[PDB]
């Protein structure tokens, strides 16, 4: 399964 | 619309000239789309994800239509899975969470 | 509540009696929580994202309170970069988004 997390950093 | 999470939340975007699915990410800064052959100019850009960093190009001033909400900002392209909506996007088209 | 999306959802959650801060994350199937002990038997898992797959410890049936709303589900231990709560959890508090 996924996480899709972003980070704009 | 109120958008229920039993499965993960797609909807329709419009992006250039393309409709496409894109995933409504609360979890995301930015917006992310997959491989795109876009005009205009751009800048690179490192995004983090659970993985690690990524190499993406960042659009801005893009007109993007969410689920029939207009919006306008900044786009970032690159080897994504799937296309993601962030909040720079979901705020501008009112999106909130609710419980 | 209402929670608009200027700023990252993050919320208190508390955990194996601990208070830890998480993000809201309708871009998660599954939720992944920072490196810590929790109770009871996992399993080895693999989770993906932006950046690739990281390796993770899948406890089940593991209360948690997200706000001050009862859940009890499956939750992933490992190397994530932040406290999310996915969409497993976010459905058990009735958790949506609205536009």
């Amino acid at each position: 399964a996924e996480v899709f997390y972003v980070d704009g950093a | 619309p109120q958008i229920t999470l039993w499965k993960r939340p797609l909807v329709t975007i419009r992006i250039g000239g393309q409709l496409k699915e894109a995933l409504l990410n609360t979890g995301a800064d930015d917006t992310v789309l997959e491989e795109m052959n876009l005009p205009g100019k751009w800048k690179p850009k490192m995004i983090g994800g659970i993985g690690g960093f990524i190499k993406v190009r960042q659009y801005d001033q893009i007109p993007i239509e969410i689920c029939g909400h207009k919006a306008i900002g900044t786009v970032l392209v690159g080897p994504t899975p799937v296309n993601i909506i962030g909040r720079n996007l979901l705020t501008q088209i009112g999106c909130t969470l609710n419980f």
